[PDB]
């Protein structure tokens, strides 16, 4: 979204775009090239804008558009939960056995050149502890929503 | 030990009375504690940071 605003032709001998003190005229674009390949910057100027942005609005927009009571104690319950901890934990032990790989070769072939020519998004620590962080995550929310549920309700 | 403790001479029988437990258990009722367990595991992986 932009705004403009058309500039006479009577200043062509003086400065078009007249501004003044101030240095907020760098920031919120600069020129575009498919803008300014028609009238900019010539016929007409940009303007900058900003947002009447208040609380109350904010917030009912914020809590209203996202949000989820009952559904901050649910289950998903175990049919599922279960199956998915054997969904990761099978390619993460060929993973691993491919972190083996690497490691106990560790061979002076110029091993700060060996690390960087082999940049995949792949093995040694990207496409390991990844996992174990969702692994973690989802098991831990589950059995500790588990055991509340089981002190709330009676 | 007719007087000190019980085990009286009845009918050629002496009577020790039952020293047996009652053991009310649900074990699940560590609840708390388990949930609580569980929370200085997440705990102690992030806030060092």
């Amino acid at each position: 979204i932009d705004a403009f605003r058309l500039i006479n032709a009577n200043m062509m001998v003086l400065g078009h775009e007249p501004r003044q003190t101030t240095s907020n005229l760098g920031h919120l674009n600069k020129p575009s090239i498919q803008a300014l390949i028609h009238g900019l910057n010539r016929h007409y100027y940009s303007i900058t804008i900003n947002y009447r942005k208040n609380e109350l609005e904010q917030k009912m927009l914020l809590n209203l558009h996202k949000k989820s009571w009952m559904e901050g104690l649910t289950l998903q319950d175990y049919s599922e939960h279960c199956k998915h901890n054997e969904s990761v934990v099978k390619e993460m032990l060929e993973l691993a056995k491919n972190y083996n790989k690497a490691v106990e070769e560790e061979d002076k072939m110029t091993p700060e050149q060996l690390a960087i020519k082999n940049v995949g998004k792949q093995d040694p620590k990207r496409h390991l502890e990844e996992h174990v962080d969702v692994l973690m995550t989802s098991n831990i929310v589950q059995c500790l929503a588990a055991m509340l549920d089981t002190v709330v309700f009676k | 030990y007719a007087k000190k403790r019980g085990w009286v001479l009845g009918p050629n029988n002496y009577y020790s009375f039952a020293s047996q437990q009652q053991k009310p258990e649900d074990t699940t009722i560590p609840s708390t504690e388990l949930a609580k367990q569980v929370i200085e595991y997440a705990r102690q992986l992030e806030m060092i940071v």
